[PDB]
């Protein structure tokens, strides 16, 4: 099986900047080198084959470049509708092969999250469990680390993230975590507290809910 | 209107099989080859093979081969795909395509959802998720399967502030998913707000007031 | 209007000790123009040095690069020697292998 | 980040040897044209020696017309101690479709005088910028040269020399010893390019502020930077720095 080896596997940039996506093959495969764009909830849209021949409708600044076992996806001026994530395929000879994808990502600024706590409702609490709601609101960038604090308690192996996508004005995330517990052990502690670390922060926010 | 229509979401237990779809329209399909791809969440894409309806020839991925069988029903211009003895690793987006021999494909289809798994069809429980100058509200969407369900709020007439969060596999093998909006703390006192959540496998809808 | 100078001392590449780089002495933010720059190995003037054009930042303070190709020792010590109408004494910079 | 841009520098004291009146000429970030009162022709630097030409020439009538005026501002001064005149004429390309010119003149260290293009004619505010800009404004042609310029042979050479080099920085973050019971971070970045780079720190990924942040010049076209911040003895490994530059995919951590 032809291996393709695509690199980067994401990259941060600004509108009108040129970006270049690498792609190798384990083996020669002539120019039979596709590279398609995929957005989220689509199907792979097909921008370039033979390495070089555009698609009809792709714009030119588009292109590609390469032989033998290296190939090149050139962005000369990077516009908002290309955020997206990139794949090239080589299909000259069986199996084909995919790269691993470059997701192509907005560069901004460092901000800082809002913090939201949010209590078990007391309709769930008739369930038999809680759970207990922390959201980050339009961060950047993605890194974020959040500690679940019950009274004191920190809480490991019982929560689960989430985390949007770009925003479409902010480039911002967002981020969900969950903190799930019985009924039981959550009637029988005081203080819920989620402490949030990330690097737009000089200390970390804390927000936090006494049962009651 | 060249395009390629596939058949709609699966679930299916571990050790089933499933025959998917692929009616292709605006075109002759006995001209072209048929392609499958397969992506599994957030993974990326990978071809599972192709068949010819003219010659009948099946290329075929050796990673499935042995579970994996392509047809071509030229007089209802359908391709389909059967995948034999499910596994969870076998759920997936599965996408057919247009292929010939000399150009990958460019014409897609929108894909089909693959769900393998023994959890029961699941409708969910939306609980509230409520509480400066901005507040934020919110639904807990919780413990639903087969997947996907859509949020809005105050029926599509709120979408500014308002995130949904990509649900999330919990251990009992149901979904659970989070959506939330920050509005004006001003608005609290006169202005509703209400998350409506579609669950269509289950058939059930929910409309929240959150307070 | 009189600025005094600030000297920075480095290698253009990571230093080790055994393959040739560039020691670089660049005394910017400066005023007036009149200032001279020597290189030192080990405590004397190196005379196998080029120096770039003298100019000003945005800012109007002069600049200047002083630059020469070397090897780096494990012993040898090398710095810069600047000399300013701000200055009463020549300032020396030592070249910081950490930095 | 594309611009055309020459720095000229006269002073009224030159010391023995060196040139009173001296100029460098700038695309972008670097050096293609020298010229000093001493040599008094325009050479060019760095690739553009290997040529051709009818401009080198064009450079040196306009570079000996310059010469002659800003060494004659001095007699329009008066008093005795030395005088650094420094001069800043150029265009760039706008965010628009457009030239913006600049013509900004500074004495003895900071601006006084500007070529008022609307206008067309030198002025400024204190009476030392009155006194030089009518000096030159009784030179014929000089105003008419200064504006054809800046509104035209400036943006028109910009846009033909149309016709985007990365290389990311080596890493290195080193702890020193200090004070007592303090330590020194120091996070370097080697022979980079462009020069736009920034360099942060963090401490258990939280903000550490920027350190004092040092950049410079490489002789090959690169640049080099470094950040430092005083820290405290132990905690030292607590600390990452993160680097940002056009040569790297994503924000770059380096670690002791």
């Amino acid at each position: 099986d032809i291996q393709m080896t695509q690199s980067p596997s994401s990259l941060s940039a600004s509108v009108g900047d040129r970006v270049t996506i690498t792609c190798k093959a384990s083996d020669h495969i002539n120019n039979w080198l596709a590279w398609y764009q995929q957005k989220p909830g689509q199907a792979p849209r097909l921008l370039i084959s033979g390495a070089t021949s555009l698609e009809t409708g792709v714009p030119s600044r588009f292109s590609g470049s390469g032989t033998g076992k290296d190939y090149t996806l050139t962005i000369s001026s990077l516009q908002p509708e290309d955020f997206a994530t990139y794949y090239c395929q080589q299909y000259w000879s069986t199996p084909y092969t995919f790269g691993g994808g470059t997701k192509v990502e907005i560069k901004r600024t460092v901000a800082a999250p809002s913090v939201f706590i949010f209590p078990p409702s007391d309709e769930q609490l008739k369930s038999g469990t809680a759970s207990v709601v922390c959201l980050l609101n339009n961060f950047y960038p993605r890194e974020a680390k959040v500690q679940w604090k019950v009274d004191n308690a920190l809480q490991s192996g019982n929560s689960q993230e989430s985390v949007t996508e770009q925003d479409s004005k902010d480039s911002t995330y967002s981020l969900s975590s969950t903190l799930t517990l019985s009924k039981a052990d959550y009637e029988k502690h005081k203080v819920y507290a989620c402490e949030v670390t990330h690097q737009g922060l000089s200390s970390p926010v804390t927000k936090s809910f006494n049962r009651g | 209107q060249v395009q390629l229509v596939q058949s709609g979401a699966e679930l299916k237990k571990p050790g089933a099989s499933v025959k998917l779809s692929c009616k292709a329209s605006g075109y002759t399909f006995t001209s072209y080859g048929i392609s499958w791809v397969k992506q599994a969440t957030g993974q990326g894409l990978e071809w599972i093979g192709e068949i010819y309806p003219r010659s009948g020839n099946t290329y075929y991925n050796e990673k499935f081969k042995g579970r994996a069988t392509l047809t071509a029903d030229k007089s209802t211009s359908t391709a389909y795909m059967e995948l034999r003895s499910l596994r969870s690793e076998d759920s997936a987006v599965y996408f057919c395509a247009r292929s010939t021999t000399v150009r990958p494909p460019g014409i897609w289809g929108t894909g089909t959802t693959v769900t393998v798994s023994s959890a029961s069809t699941k409708g969910p429980s939306v609980f509230p998720l409520a509480p400066e100058s901005t507040a934020a509200l919110g639904c807990l969407v919780k413990d639903y399967f087969p997947e996907p369900v859509t949020v809005s709020w105050n029926s599509g007439a709120l979408t500014s502030g308002v995130h949904t969060f990509p649900a999330v596999l919990q251990s009992s093998g149901l979904y659970s998913l989070s959506s939330v909006v920050t509005v004006p703390s001003s608005s609290l006192g006169t202005k509703t707000y209400t998350c409506n959540v579609d669950h269509k496998p289950s058939n059930t809808k929910v409309d929240k007031r959150v307070e | 209007i009189q600025r005094t100078p600030k000297i920075q001392v480095y290698s253009r590449h990571p230093a080790e000790n055994g393959k040739s780089n560039f020691l670089n002495c660049y005394v910017s933010g400066f005023h007036p123009s009149d200032i001279e720059v020597d290189l030192l190995k080990n405590g004397e003037r190196i005379e196998k040095v080029e120096h770039s054009d003298l100019s000003f930042s945005k800012d109007w303070s002069f600049y200047l690069l002083y630059y020469t190709e070397f090897t780096p020792t494990e012993k040898d010590e090398y710095a810069c020697r600047v000399n300013h109408v701000t200055l009463s004494q020549p300032k020396i910079v030592k070249w910081d292998r950490d930095m | 980040h594309l611009s055309l841009l020459y720095h000229l520098t006269a002073v009224s004291s030159p010391a023995p040897g060196t040139p009173a009146f001296w100029v460098s000429g700038w695309l972008g970030p670097q050096q293609y044209l020298s010229y000093n009162s001493l040599r008094g022709e325009a050479e060019p630097c760095g690739a553009w020696v290997w040529e051709n030409s009818w401009y080198w020439e064009k450079e040196t009538t306009d570079l000996r017309i310059k010469e002659k005026l800003f060494l004659e501002a001095f007699k329009a001064l008066g008093g005795k101690g030395p005088y650094t005149l420094q001069g800043l004429l150029g265009c760039e390309l706008g965010p628009d479709a457009t030239s913006v010119p600049t013509a900004k003149f500074a004495l003895n260290g900071e601006e006084f005088m500007n070529f008022d293009l609307k206008q067309g004619t030198w002025g400024g505010d204190w009476p030392e910028a009155l006194a030089i800009s009518q000096r030159w404004q009784q030179q014929d042609k000089a105003a008419n040269k200064e504006l054809t310029f800046l509104l035209f042979s400036c943006p028109h050479r910009l846009r033909e020399h149309l016709e985007e080099w990365k290389e990311p920085p080596s890493m290195r973050l080193k702890a020193r010893p200090s004070s007592p019971g303090f330590s020194v971070l120091t996070c370097s970045a080697f022979s980079f390019y462009p020069p736009e780079l920034q360099l942060r720190f963090l401490r258990n990924g939280l903000a550490a502020g920027t350190g004092q942040g040092d950049f410079g010049p490489n002789s090959d076209g690169s640049f080099h930077a470094s950040s430092s911040l005083t820290v405290k003895s132990g905690d030292e490994h607590h600390y990452c720095c993160i680097v940002q530059h056009a040569g790297l995919a994503q924000p770059l951590r380096v670690e002791l």
